[PDB]
């Protein structure tokens, strides 16, 4: 009764996996992460329900983890670009211990805030002036003469004394033209199929938190714990457990220590550590106990399902450089890594938790030390030399979820082990990024009609 | 109903309609990148729509009949009881020979037919 | 008259129609921010216009009504004696819901009712 | 014809229809200035088109008279007997001229009086 | 070959700053210019 004619319909609802380029989105301290050239957000950012829909998300494969991971290094670097250097400091050290003995249990040093002389260059080349600074055991090693780990072979760049690396949220916003998917199911753990799907223009803000063993202040579960891998059975893969209330973490580093400033150069001053007033002491972390057992016990009811009847094993590192097997965050400058025995201190039957006797005992305490030389990324990036902060730093975070991997899986006792292991940062973030996917917006489409043009 | 009978879910409407210095910073290369490509993906569109005839157009009738080998089905059954995003898959192949079409002599022959008859 | 009724002063006329390797100097990263600026702001207006249907337009016309509660003053209040910096002050609050009112069903009703009528 | 007449050598064509991260490397920079040029001059263009009222045209028709002073030779003279290239050779020195009454009440006029038609 | 590829030893300032070291290497000839003492063209 009629013919059908070609129609073009423009602000038609279809959309392609694609990925392209994110910005960020949004106090003169120049954080590093967060910086003033971020957009500011839209107060009102209205999200977009779909209707039946379904998508496919997977966070193992998920591109803006990808792009997130490389900005991060970007910004730490650069920001510590247009700073001193220190490479006037790899001389030799004539190095000598402290006295620590000045009931503080828990809290004693031994051995370790080594008092070195040194002979460095002046701000004037041709005169030379002996300096004194005292460092941490792991910032140093022997050759009693000692030279600052990580001399040889790398530049370790002082951070401009200024910059503050406070996580602030950073939200990733799609140019026009793209849109973010975002999976809400309460079903969906990660991967596969979705059909909760509504969109955004920008992603909820992310804090570029960066740890190990465990997460800090990222998002909570919704309601559940919720355990996600690429694969449960291949012990090689991380597996990321994802807490629905925070556990509380404080951390104290309770010294008066006072730093120095050396000229080491035309403008270069070097900050040292200077001294101690009063009693020295190491950094420690306290979580707590009442705490901690529950949230076990609900992760073994749930690594029970996925591996059933069989012993649930936790276990301390493997073992190996106390950079990487060690839990490590930081607060306000100040590296932390710290034991975290007492908390993958034991095995269990069925999922009642067990072998943490009943005492007066309310805080499990783990022992810390510091570090001014690190290497975030390890190989990637440049080696930085953290000022000290002025003395009686405290902090504390929200665990918010732990990095855990198996143990081989080869034990033949119908056991499971598991281990605050993990990968690269990746990690961290993928754990944050996984209910997104980016897709790009084609807007013009074809249909069939019942009308006909003049 | 245009935007509402193919397929109930045709709620991702038009967030692209939504949508300082230039310091060339590690933040603000990408936000250049960004505003340059929404650019580019605009006019991409735009000038599509502009060679069809179609430029001020939300739904552009035209002179080129459906074919029917591209589909076969009818209006009742691709218009109706279809979403978009299927329809543009089930017609995926056809994209390059309909642009063409759309195009060629449509816009072409239209358009020299109009000259010849404004001459008088 | 239309450019001379709104006030004497309609003098501003239309400045921002009158308007080498690309360095990354103190004054060329400048230079590239001001060309990328004026071609989004000159889209940001075209894009406006096309979507209520006055893409090729001066002067556009439409069907939607004045309402009056933005400003209840007469056309020889209003168009007459009158400077147009006055006026955009005058209904300034108005400009989203005008502005809505310009696309939502002005642009989309009539489009959709032309598919209709086009149909026989 | 249109397209053949003025001269067999028309076949430059429509090249110009025909036509990963933003990083500033020496290829890089060159890539972003491509693309920042090529959007520039395609709106120039269609700026230009659009003030005339021939935004959505290939060829269009205007109310302004050839004059003939810019060149007196005839249809059969200029349009045909002739190639592109030497035309707008021939009457290079009218360009702005040209361009201005096609703009000047060409478009301005004919929009205000269609503003007092319209209010009948 | 001819009376190139020459070997030659320097006291070149290793990676901790108050230490040197005596390390050889070989030259082509023309990479060389005499100042026997030579300097790196
Ligand atoms: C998880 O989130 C928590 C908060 O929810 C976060 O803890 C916060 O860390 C910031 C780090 O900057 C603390 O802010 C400091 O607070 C002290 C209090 O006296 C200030 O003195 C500090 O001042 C510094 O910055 C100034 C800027 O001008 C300098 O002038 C000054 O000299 C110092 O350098 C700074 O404001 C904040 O107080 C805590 N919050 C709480 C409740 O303690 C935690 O770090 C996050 N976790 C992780 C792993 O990041
Ligand atoms: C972190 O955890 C440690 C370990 O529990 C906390 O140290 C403990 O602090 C309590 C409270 O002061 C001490 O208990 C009692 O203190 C009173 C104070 O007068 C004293 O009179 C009692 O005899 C008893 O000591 C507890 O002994 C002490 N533990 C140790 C090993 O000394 C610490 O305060 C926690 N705090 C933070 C900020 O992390
Ligand atoms: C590290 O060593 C330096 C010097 O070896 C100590 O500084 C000395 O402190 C005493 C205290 O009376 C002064 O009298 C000396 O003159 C200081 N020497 C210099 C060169 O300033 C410093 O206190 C030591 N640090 C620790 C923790 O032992
Ligand atoms: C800093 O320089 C001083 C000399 O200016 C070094 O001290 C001398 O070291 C030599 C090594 O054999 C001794 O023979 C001298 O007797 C020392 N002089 C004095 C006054 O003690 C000092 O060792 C250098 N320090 C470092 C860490 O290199
Ligand atoms: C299906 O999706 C809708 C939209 O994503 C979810 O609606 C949310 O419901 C909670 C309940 O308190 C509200 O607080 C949120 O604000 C709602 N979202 C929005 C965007 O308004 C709905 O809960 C989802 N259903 C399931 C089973 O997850
Ligand atoms: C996470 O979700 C995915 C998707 O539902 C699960 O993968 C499914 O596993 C079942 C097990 O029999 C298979 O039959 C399905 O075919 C798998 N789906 C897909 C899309 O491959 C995955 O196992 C879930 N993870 C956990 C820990 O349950
Ligand atoms: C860590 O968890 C605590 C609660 O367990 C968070 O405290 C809440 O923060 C919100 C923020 O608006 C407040 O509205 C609540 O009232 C706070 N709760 C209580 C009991 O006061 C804390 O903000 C979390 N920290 C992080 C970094 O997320
Ligand atoms: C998840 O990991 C397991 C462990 O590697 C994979 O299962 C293995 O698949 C290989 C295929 O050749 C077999 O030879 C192994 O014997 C399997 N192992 C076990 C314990 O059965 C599994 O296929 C992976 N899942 C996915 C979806 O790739
Ligand atoms: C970490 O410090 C916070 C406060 O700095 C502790 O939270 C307090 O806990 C007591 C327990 O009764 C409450 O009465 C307070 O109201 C809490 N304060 C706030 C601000 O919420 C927290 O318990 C400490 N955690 C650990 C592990 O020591
Ligand atoms: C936790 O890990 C440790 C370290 O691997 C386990 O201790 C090892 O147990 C094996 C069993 O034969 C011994 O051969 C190793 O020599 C032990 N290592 C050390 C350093 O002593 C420990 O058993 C694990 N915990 C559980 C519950 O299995
Ligand atoms: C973390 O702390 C534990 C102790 O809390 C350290 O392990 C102890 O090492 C000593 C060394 O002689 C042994 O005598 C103890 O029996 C060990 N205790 C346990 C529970 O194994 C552990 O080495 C520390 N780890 C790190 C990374 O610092
Ligand atoms: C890890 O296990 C050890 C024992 O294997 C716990 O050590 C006991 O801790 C309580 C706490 O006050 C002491 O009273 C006992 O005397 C300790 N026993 C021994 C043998 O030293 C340790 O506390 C466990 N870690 C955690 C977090 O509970
Ligand atoms: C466990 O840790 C908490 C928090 O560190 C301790 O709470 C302290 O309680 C005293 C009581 O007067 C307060 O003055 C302190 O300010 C609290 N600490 C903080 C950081 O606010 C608690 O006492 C510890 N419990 C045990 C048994 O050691
Ligand atoms: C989902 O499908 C049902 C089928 O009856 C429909 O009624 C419902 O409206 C659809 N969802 C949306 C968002 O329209
Ligand atoms: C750097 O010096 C330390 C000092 O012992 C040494 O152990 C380390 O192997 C050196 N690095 C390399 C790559 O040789
Ligand atoms: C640290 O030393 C400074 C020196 O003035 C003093 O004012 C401050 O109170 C000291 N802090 C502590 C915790 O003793
Ligand atoms: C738990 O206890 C029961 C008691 O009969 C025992 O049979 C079972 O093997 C134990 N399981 C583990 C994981 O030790
Ligand atoms: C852990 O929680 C369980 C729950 O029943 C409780 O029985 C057990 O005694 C708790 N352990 C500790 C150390 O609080
Ligand atoms: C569609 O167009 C092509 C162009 O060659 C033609 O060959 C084909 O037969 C047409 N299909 C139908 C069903 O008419
Ligand atoms: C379209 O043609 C194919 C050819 O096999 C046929 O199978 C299909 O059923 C036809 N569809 C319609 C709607 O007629
Ligand atoms: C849509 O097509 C299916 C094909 O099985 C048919 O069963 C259904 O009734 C159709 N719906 C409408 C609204 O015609
Ligand atoms: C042709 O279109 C059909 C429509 O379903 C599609 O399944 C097929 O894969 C397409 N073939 C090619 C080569 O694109
Ligand atoms: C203007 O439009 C609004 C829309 O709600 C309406 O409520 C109002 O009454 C209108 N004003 C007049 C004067 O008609
Ligand atoms: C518009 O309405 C307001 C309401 O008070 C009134 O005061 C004002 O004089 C009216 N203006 C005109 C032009 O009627
Ligand atoms: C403009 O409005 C004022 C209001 O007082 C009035 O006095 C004046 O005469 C009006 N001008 C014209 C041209 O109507
Ligand atoms: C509303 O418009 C009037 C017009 O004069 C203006 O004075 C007033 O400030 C405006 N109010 C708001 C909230 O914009
Ligand atoms: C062309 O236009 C100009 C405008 O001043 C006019 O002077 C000239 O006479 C016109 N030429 C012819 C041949 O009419
Ligand atoms: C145009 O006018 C000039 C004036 O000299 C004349 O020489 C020329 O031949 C004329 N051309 C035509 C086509 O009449
Ligand atoms: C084109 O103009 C030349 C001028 O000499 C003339 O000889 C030739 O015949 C003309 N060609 C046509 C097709 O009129
Ligand atoms: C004017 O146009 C003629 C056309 O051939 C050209 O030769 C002459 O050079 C032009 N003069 C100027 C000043 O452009």
């Amino acid at each position: 009764a009629a013919k059908k004619w070609v129609t073009v319909y423009y602000g038609v609802p279809v959309w392609k996996e694609a990925t392209t380029t994110l910005f960020c989105a949004s106090t003169e301290v120049h954080n590093v992460w967060a910086t003033h050239a971020c957009v500011p957000t839209d107060p009102n950012p209205q999200e977009i329900v779909l209707g039946n829909v379904t998508e496919n998300f997977n966070m193992w494969k998920n591109n803006m983890v990808e792009q997130m991971h490389e900005d991060i290094i970007s910004l730490w670097d650069q920001s510590l670009k247009p700073c001193v250097k220190l490479t006037p400091l790899c001389v030799t050290l004539n190095c000598n211990n402290v006295n620590t003995n000045n009931s503080d249990w828990e809290k004693m040093e031994t051995g370790e805030m080594k008092n070195c002389s040194f002979n460095v260059t002046t701000s004037i080349r041709d005169k030379i002036k002996k300096e004194y600074a005292l460092f941490y055991k792991l910032d140093v090693v022997p050759l009693t003469n000692y030279r600052l780990i990580n001399c040889n072979t790398s530049v370790i760049t002082q951070a401009c004394p200024k910059v503050s690396f406070e996580p602030i949220p950073i939200h990733y916003c799609a140019p026009a033209g793209f849109a973010i998917l975002k999976c809400n199911s309460k079903t969906f753990n990660g991967s596969g199929p979705c059909t909760n799907v509504s969109t955004v223009q920008c992603t909820h803000g992310i804090r570029p938190v960066v740890s190990t063993q465990l997460l800090l202040n990222g998002s909570l579960a919704e309601e559940e714990i919720v355990i996600r891998s690429e694969n449960i059975t291949d012990n090689a893969k991380t597996i990321i457990v994802q807490l629905n209330e925070a556990v509380e973490i404080n951390c104290t580093r309770p010294n008066n220590n006072t730093r120095k400033s050396i000229h080491i150069g035309p403008g270069r001053a070097f900050y040292a550590t200077g001294d101690i007033i009063g009693n020295i002491r190491q950094a420690h972390c306290n979580i707590s106990k009442a705490r901690w057992n529950e949230t076990l016990g609900q992760i073994v009811a749930k690594l029970e399902e996925q591996f059933p009847n069989k012993t649930i094993i936790f276990n301390h590192s493997s073992g190996g450089d106390p950079e990487i097997v060690t839990h490590s965050f930081n607060c306000g400058g100040e590296f932390f890594y710290c034991n975290t025995t007492p908390l993958f201190n034991s095995t269990w039957n069925n999922t009642r938790t067990d072998d943490y006797p009943t005492g007066g005992e309310q805080n499990i305490t783990l022992q810390c030390r510091i570090k001014q030389i690190i290497n975030m990324w390890q190989g990637v990036g440049k080696a930085m030399y953290a000022p000290p902060i002025r003395g009686q730093i405290r902090c504390s975070s929200n665990i918010t979820g732990l990095l855990l991997t198996r143990d081989g899986g080869r034990d033949q006792n119908g056991t499971e082990t598991f281990r605050p292991g993990g990968g690269n940062m990746r990690d961290n973030w993928r754990s944050e990024l996984y209910k997104y996917k980016v897709v790009k917006i084609e807007p013009l489409g074809i249909a069939p009609t019942a009308c006909k043009r003049r | 109903a245009a935007g509402s009978t193919m397929g109930a879910a045709s709620m991702a409407l038009t967030v692209q309609a939504r949508l300082h210095m230039l310091q060339l910073t590690v933040w603000g290369i990408k936000q250049l990148q960004a505003r340059v490509l929404a650019v580019e993906r605009y006019l991409r569109d735009q000038q599509l729509l502009g060679i069809w005839g179609c430029s001020g157009k939300i739904i552009c009738c035209t002179n080129v009949p459906w074919n029917d080998s591209w589909s076969n089905k009818t209006i009742n059954e691709i218009w109706d009881n279809m979403t978009w995003m299927q329809w543009e898959k089930e017609i995926d192949n056809y994209t390059q020979h309909i642009y063409t079409l759309l195009e060629v002599s449509q816009i072409q022959q239209e358009k020299n037919e109009q000259e010849l008859l404004e001459l008088d």
